[PDB]
């Protein structure tokens, strides 16, 4: 019943919304603008209430806004309403788009939740406390403050990758995942711009979760700045460091570091007092493995021949992925068996393969 | 008579300024489509009422 009343309520809202007298006045304000008008890009600004512009055809005319909307709403080098006469700024014009930055996984409150990934919790506190904790922002207030970022280690797809979005999901900020090998280019200086573009986003879309994976390459100080040593290595990293060592947060924009090559990196690349956090994924001990086991093992359908301990003890200290991985091809064997309920044998097989 | 008007019909359109193709950059709420003509640059311009 009330659904009807709810629907028309939604409807009446649409009406008033569309109802934006003022309409004429608004149209009067449109009837001002005339039409059709001309796109054109900003360049600089003065209080002049005249400013000149930028065009692909490149007329650049010194022009006023039609003033109700604002100059300060916009930045130099931005497309603006222009007439076709003088290309008069008609007002605030987006120039919305900018849907690109260098190489990233563009995602927010991502799929991975710490529940999902198999129990890693011992280090989840690390990532939770350093980030998720100030993400609540409540206690961190009294805490007086929160580190910048963390450093993952161990294996991706179990420790490194799975954890990565866990708190990223949990805090529900903008999770930005990248690889340094997803930077460069071998050329000099946009590696920074890559970061910049990223940091543009990072600065822009805050809160966000910065992620970084496998700095094997852009991060190695070597011993030398010369004799074949590619500047861009440091040249990038330093700038990445500049925005890194130029920012830590109280719980807004959070960083993640995922890689196995550790001291390839500068100490201030960590800059303790800022990055306090090393996550390192290990082979989960039989219990902790069992912790992840029961998760992925059970979520895999199977026949009661299967047992965790049947799998648990038989193991070499696998990765928490190999859990998944054994579990993975395990059913694949049952698929090669063309069955929907997996035996215990496939598991041992699938593991002793993988 | 079908012919006549028809043969006559072409006579008008022979008078034309031109017809601009365009490459739409986008639209906005304004109902002025935001466009870069291919040889020209970008203009944000109104649409036909029929669309």
């Amino acid at each position: 019943a009330t659904a009807e009343k709810l629907p028309n309520i939604y409807p009446s809202t649409r009406c008033k919304l569309k109802l934006l007298k003022q309409e004429e006045e608004k149209k009067q304000l449109e009837e001002i603008r005339g039409n059709p008008l001309s796109i054109g890009t900003l360049e600089e600004i003065i209080d002049d209430d005249h400013a000149i512009v930028t065009s692909p055809t490149m007329p650049d005319y010194y022009v006023s806004i039609l003033s109700f909307v604002d100059k300060e709403l916009l930045e130099p080098g931005c497309s603006v309403l222009l007439h076709h006469k003088t290309m008069s700024i008609v007002g605030v014009l987006q120039d919305d788009a900018d849907p690109m930055v260098s190489v990233m996984k563009m995602d927010k409150s991502p799929t991975e939740s710490y529940s999902d990934i198999g129990g890693l919790e011992s280090q989840i506190q690390e990532i939770k406390e350093s980030v998720e904790l100030p993400l609540t922002h409540p206690e961190l207030y009294e805490e007086m403050g929160p580190p910048k970022g963390v450093i993952l280690y161990g294996a991706p797809g179990t420790g490194k990758t799975l954890l990565a979005k866990a708190v990223a999901n949990q805090t529900s900020a903008t999770f930005l995942r990248i690889v340094g090998s997803e930077l460069i280019q071998k050329y000099l200086g946009d590696g920074p711009r890559l970061c910049r573009q990223i940091f543009k986003v990072a600065g822009e879309n805050a809160p966000s979760i910065v992620f970084i994976d496998e700095i094997d390459a852009i991060g190695t100080k070597r011993y030398d700045s010369n004799s074949g040593g590619e500047r861009e290595i440091q040249r990038t990293m330093l700038e990445l460091l500049n925005q890194l060592d130029g920012f830590d947060d109280r719980g807004d924009v959070k960083v993640i570091m995922a890689t196995n090559k550790i001291e390839t990196l500068d100490p201030a690349l960590i800059r303790p007092g800022r990055i306090d956090r090393k996550i390192l994924f290990e082979n989960p001990d039989l219990s902790t493995k069992k912790k992840i086991l029961g998760i992925h093992t059970s979520k895999m359908n199977l026949s009661e021949d299967v047992n965790l301990e049947t799998l648990v003890t038989t193991k070499d200290d696998l990765s928490g992925a190999d859990i998944q991985a054994m579990c993975t091809e395990a059913g694949l064997l049952a698929l090669r068996e063309r069955r929907m309920q997996v035996t215990a044998e496939d598991f041992k097989q699938a593991k002793e393969r993988v | 008579n079908d012919k006549v008007r028809f043969i006559k019909d072409e006579l008008r359109l022979l008078q034309e300024p031109g017809s601009y193709v365009g490459e739409v950059i986008k639209i906005v709420s304004d109902k002025k489509v935001l466009v870069k003509v291919q040889p020209e640059g970008k203009y944000i311009v109104d649409v036909a009422k029929d669309i």
